[PDB]
């Protein structure tokens, strides 16, 4: 199984790049 | 949610875009 | 905590750490 | 917004916390 | 996708994300 | 090369993709 | 077992530092 | 179980932010 | 040690501060 | 390959250098 | 190895990589 | 200290290693 805390850290960096100026909400739960 | 969909499997750029504003 | 300018991915990483299970929102055009 | 407060200016920990959900 | 200058490790991370299973090459002296 | 295109200038997503294998 | 996607993200940052001006190819498969 | 090498990489970035000007020692063993 | 305490479980900012100088 | 060698075990700086150009 | 200026989190990451199991110390006010 | 040596000036690999335990 995947380490959720490390996964999330990675995901928000990916969202920074993908979303750009649009931004994003990060809602893990 | 993003954790359920993108931690279990790798999300492509296109799948990640769903979470943008 | 650091007292410095945080931009881009470094700002997002800081929010991830600070906000914990609550999550956050990164809205750069606001 | 967050860029003006924390990127072109400096955010204290308390100010970063204003962007948490 | 962001429209910004990407250098060094931030450029490499962007390539990792964009290129997926295909991989990439980072040649800075080219 | 990539530095001239994407670091000292700006690369669109399509331009970053030119460096994929 | 190791999460290959997170591992690779880490590896390319390490290669950036180790390889410097020489650069590198990242070929996961 | 957690990948210690990836975990540590993450931890030192978190310590950079938390410790600020105070700095820190990273002693894994 | 920090690995024993903060790799197994998630350490809060307050728990991480223990490791600062 | 690098994934087979450096994800399973930790590669030292010297082992990582193999993958440079 | 890179020959460049390393600051903040990028400096800490470089130390993590270089120092391995030995660990390191990051003392910015020294 | 490390900031003067490696951040406002450049550290060789050998110089970074001076900060290892
Ligand atoms: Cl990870
Ligand atoms: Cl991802
Ligand atoms: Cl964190
Ligand atoms: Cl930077
Ligand atoms: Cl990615
Ligand atoms: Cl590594
Ligand atoms: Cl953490
Ligand atoms: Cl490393
Ligand atoms: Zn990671
Ligand atoms: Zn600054
Ligand atoms: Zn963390
Ligand atoms: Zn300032
Ligand atoms: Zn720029
Ligand atoms: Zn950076
Ligand atoms: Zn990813
Ligand atoms: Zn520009
Ligand atoms: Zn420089
Ligand atoms: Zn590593
Ligand atoms: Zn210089």
């Amino acid at each position: 199984f995947v380490n959720q805390h490390l996964c999330g850290s990675h995901l928000v960096e990916a969202l920074y790049l993908v979303c750009g100026e649009r931004g994003f909400f990060y809602t893990p739960k | 949610g993003i954790v359920e969909q993108c931690c279990t499997s790798i999300c492509s750029l296109y799948q990640l875009e769903n979470y943008c504003n």
